[PDB]
């Protein structure tokens, strides 16, 4: 369950201008996939509390 | 620099088979998954062929399916393409294509040169060039017309590369089983009727050599 | 440790609710002979981020006048609007 | 409130080129919690600061203010700046005043290049009344009412030495934040970009 | 009280990046650099197990 | 599964402004990854991600968009883009293609230069006949070539040859080849392939008889 | 025997590119001590590592393997890698595997730039047997002896990222070495070298 999950990229230019948003991505939505591992365990159940590790 | 370097390809007629090869190096092939693309001159693109690092998983689009088959060699680290049942959609040309990961798809990275795959059924053809004569200024246009041939690559160079930078290749049009180009080459005033203007034709299919030298009409 | 890992660097606890009594008061110089550690910082690092600046001498301001203090919520909301 | 106002937040944008004499002035700032300029296009709005959404509901404040520059320069530029605060009002005549002059006034120096990146400065309270107003909400002057202890220059101490293949310019952040604030005398009003 | 999966309200968190300062090179220095994102839970605690897929 | 679209199909640009190209789909697709086909070789490395520009493009290109619209954002137009561009999506099996968008660099109008000529002899002996009309160093793409066939305009034989843009004076050149036979060639006198120009009021006449020389 | 076999020699070489992008795989390892690929060629020989030359004379072996990567960079390149361990045998399809999908796996990651240049990789034992056979001696695949306990897959996790008066690569040696190790019924085999 706790363990890091590469969930999303992306890619900072010399293009951007100033206050530009480079990534906006839903951090517990990314991580409900069949590619991770924890998908094993939140699919059959219905409830859960949590907290968020960022990296 | 990855290296991609095609081989193969022709006339085929339709309901024939052809193997292809792309035969890469300089890099491990057991980290790459391999594919290929179609370039119809009409209508751009279409991808059709997948195989993954063994040779277990194969996966083709609706249209391919049981048509194509692939195979990796990973011992001579080349590649295949066995085509079967041919039919005029597929006269097109064929790149080997590598894939890579992104973070939720994939992704191309280096296509080779490609070959040159044409499907329909007359013979092979050599060309018939004749030339392009005026009936008066510091620029006079010259050319030469090919016409007549049905394998698609020739090759129309101005005395071996000396006038290129002054060259206008119009392309081909295919009129009745049979393509028509015309080179058109710009000559200074001194130079024509003065020195020797000629036009190289090389026609690799038939191994065909014609030069026409323009005279004054 | 709950989760088994393992960590050196440390991001430490961010905006501490109600640090400070917001009426001017007392709990001699506030600043003065000793060279100033906290004139020069960086501002990346969140251990180093709350320590008190000082770069002039100063000393103590005073208590105000007014006995209740207008910067809490319970009284400035206390009015009705 | 105090959970708001000590907390720095952006409140300005200034570049120092490699083009500049010593001694020319890049910037001034006057001395207020009522102080930001920045702004968005997408969507529209005017950006503010913590500590200007917290003294822009009072008829009084005082206390000293901290402003925090942050630098961004590569490892191998070189140069010094000069921080200058005069103590007066909002409205003075200031740009008069030389690069040897502003020595007489508080200052302090930076070195860009190191390991640290930030310099935390804080203003002392210099005034001749207990409290200083707030006058945004009027539109007409009047001597002796004001909204400033003083005004700040920011020099150039230094010029700006630097490789061929680097940039010519280092991009510094002016922040805001608050120690000892004191305020009272509720009312309404939203503010307005101060465009210096 | 909880997060539910397989119906949800509005999400919890929402991570955002933004640029601070703009990018700056000069001749041949490479115009981009890449990024990532790592995550991952803590103090995992699951109810009420379900059979629907 | 489903399939791409592009909006424009060829765009014009001088050299100094603002190109803006759109790519579309009617299933909505996470990342979009582009590819630039230049004129005799193959496409490279253009677009990974959604907006991340290869190792070897300049600064100034972009890319931006999510679910159904997607743009390749283009500041300054400059010298370097005489390409074909191409949207790829890459959700479930499919992998589908754009349309493709022919980015031309427009250059300022010039007048058609004309010089036809007739049939050679051994064409003429070989049973049929080309009349191959010519033009050179012209703006726009888009002309208007008609036949002037003793007085009348005949439609049936058009075969007409179109290069793409030269990389040196940025010009377009043209072919008009109009295919007849031996007996038919020797039924009129009057030739004349006339190349109607927008700015250029009446198209210009370049004329030869048949029965000369 | 351990004098030989718990030093490590070089192995493998790769290089990493500058014009890679994300996720692209760069290097595939079957995980066993017969592992080796380096050659020369005056004079000429197929050059061998130390473990493989203790290993190659035993029916069985067992036990941690130990990866030595070792980068030679400068100290202006920036970039991260990613080293994930798949369990299984020497023939599985792994390069469906997406940048994504390999942090389920056990993973690691490693930054270039710094003061040490070499990470070692300590591999689980991971079976369903207790020994793990030699097969090289044979000529015939069969389904349940096998001669690894999974792959490994280099990744490229961040872009190298440069200037211009540097080079556009960073080379990698990869070391190997053994511990805990176990072996026993002996015989004769002379190793050919594994062209991955």
């Amino acid at each position: 369950g706790e363990k890091f999950f590469l969930i999303h990229s992306a890619r900072w230019l010399t293009t951007h201008a100033l206050f530009h948003e480079v990534a906006k991505l839903d951090v517990v939505k990314l991580l409900y996939n069949e590619q991770f591992a924890v998908q094993g365990l939140l699919r059959y159940h219905t409830y859960a509390r949590f907290g968020i590790e960022i990296q | 620099e990855v290296k991609l370097v095609e081989s193969g390809g022709g006339l085929v007629k339709p309901g024939g088979s052809l193997k292809l090869s792309c035969a890469a190096s300089l890099f491990t092939h057991n980290n790459y998954g391999m594919s290929w693309v179609r370039q119809t001159p009409e209508k751009r693109l279409e991808w059709v062929a997948t195989i993954n690092s063994t040779a277990s998983y194969t996966y083709y689009p609706d249209s391919v399916k049981g048509r194509f088959t692939i195979s990796r060699d990973n011992a001579k680290n080349t590649l295949y393409l066995q085509m079967s049942s041919l039919r005029s959609g597929d006269t097109a040309i064929y790149y080997c294509a590598r894939k890579n990961d992104t973070f939720s798809d994939y992704y191309f990275d280096y296509w080779g040169q490609g070959t040159t795959l044409t499907v329909s059924s007359p013979k092979t053809t050599p060309p018939s060039v004749y030339p392009l004569a005026p009936a008066a200024a510091s620029m006079v246009t010259l050319g030469c017309l090919v016409k007549g041939y049905f394998p698609e690559p020739v090759t129309v160079t101005w005395n071996s590369g000396s006038l290129s930078s002054g060259v206008h290749t119009f392309p081909a049009v295919l009129q009745s089983d049979l393509y028509t180009l015309s080179s058109s080459v710009t000559v200074p005033s001194s130079t024509w009727p003065s020195e020797t203007v000629t036009c190289n034709v090389a026609h690799p299919a038939s191994s065909t050599k014609v030069d026409k030298k323009i005279v004054p009409r | 440790d709950d989760s088994g890992g393992f960590s050196t660097t440390v991001s430490t606890e961010q905006n501490v609710p109600d640090p400070q009594v917001g009426i001017t008061t007392m709990r001699m110089d506030v600043s003065g002979v000793q060279a100033p550690v906290g004139a020069i910082t960086t501002i990346e690092d969140p251990v180093l981020a709350k320590k008190v600046p000082e770069t002039f001498p100063e000393l103590k301001p005073g208590e105000s006048r007014h006995t209740s203090d207008h910067m809490s919520i319970y009284k400035f909301m206390g009015r009705s609007h | 409130f105090t959970t708001w106002t000590s907390i720095p937040t952006l409140a300005a944008q200034f570049p120092f080129n490699a083009s500049d004499s010593v001694g020319q002035q890049i910037k001034v700032i006057p001395v207020d919690p009522y102080f930001f300029q920045m702004t968005n296009t997408n969507p529209d709005q005017k950006c503010i600061t913590a500590l200007a959404s917290i003294c822009q509901m009072f008829c009084f404040w005082r206390g000293d203010l901290v402003f925090d520059f942050q630098v961004f320069p590569t490892k191998y530029h070189s140069g010094r700046l000069l921080f200058c605060f005069v103590p007066g009002n909002e409205l003075i005549d200031v740009t008069g005043i030389t690069l040897k002059q502003a020595t007489t006034a508080p200052c302090a120096v930076m070195d860009i290049a190191g390991v640290q990146s930030t310099l935390r400065f804080r203003v002392p309270w210099i005034s001749d009344t207990p409290y200083r107003v707030n006058r945004y909400t009027k539109e007409a002057h009047q001597k002796g009412e004001y909204t400033a202890i003083g005004k700040l220059i920011v020099y150039c101490y230094n010029r700006l030495t630097s490789p061929s293949n680097v940039a010519h310019h280092v991009r510094v952040n002016v922040y805001l934040s608050a120690i000892n604030l004191e305020c009272f005398a509720p009312l309404y009003h939203a503010m307005d970009v101060t465009t210096q | 009280g909880a997060y539910h999966f397989k119906d949800p309200q509005y999400p919890v968190w929402e991570l955002t990046i933004r640029v601070w300062s703009e990018l700056n090179i000069g001749t041949g220095t490479s115009a981009y650099t890449s990024l990532n994102v790592l995550a991952r839970f803590t103090d995992l605690e699951l109810h009420g197990l379900t059979p629907l897929s | 599964d489903i399939v791409l679209t592009q909006s424009p199909a060829i765009m014009s640009a001088s050299p100094g402004e603002r190109v803006t190209m759109t790519c579309s789909a009617h299933v909505s697709t996470d990342y979009m990854h582009w590819y630039q086909q230049k004129s005799g070789t193959s496409p490279k490395r253009w677009i990974y991600d959604t907006s991340k520009l290869a190792s070897t493009v300049p600064d100034r290109f972009s890319g931006s968009g999510s679910g159904t619209s997607y743009s390749l954002t283009i500041s300054s137009m400059e010298a370097e883009d005489a390409a074909t561009y191409y949207c790829q999506q890459w959700n479930n099996n499919a992998y589908t293609y754009g349309g493709g968008t022919k980015l031309e660099i427009k250059r300022a109008d010039a007048a058609p230069t004309v010089s036809i000529f007739p049939p050679s002899s051994e064409q003429l002996t070989s049973g049929g006949a080309s009349v191959v009309c010519f033009l050179n160093n012209f703006y726009p793409k888009d002309i208007n070539v008609k036949w002037k066939i003793d007085g009348s305009e005949r439609q049936n034989g058009v075969l007409n040859s179109w290069t793409d843009q030269d990389s040196k004076d940025s010009t377009y050149s043209m072919s008009s080849t109009l295919t007849l036979t031996k007996d038919e060639y020797e039924r009129h006198n009057s030739y004349t392939c006339e190349a109607t120009h927008k700015t250029s009021t009446s198209p210009i006449v370049k004329s030869f008889n048949r029965n000369e020389c």
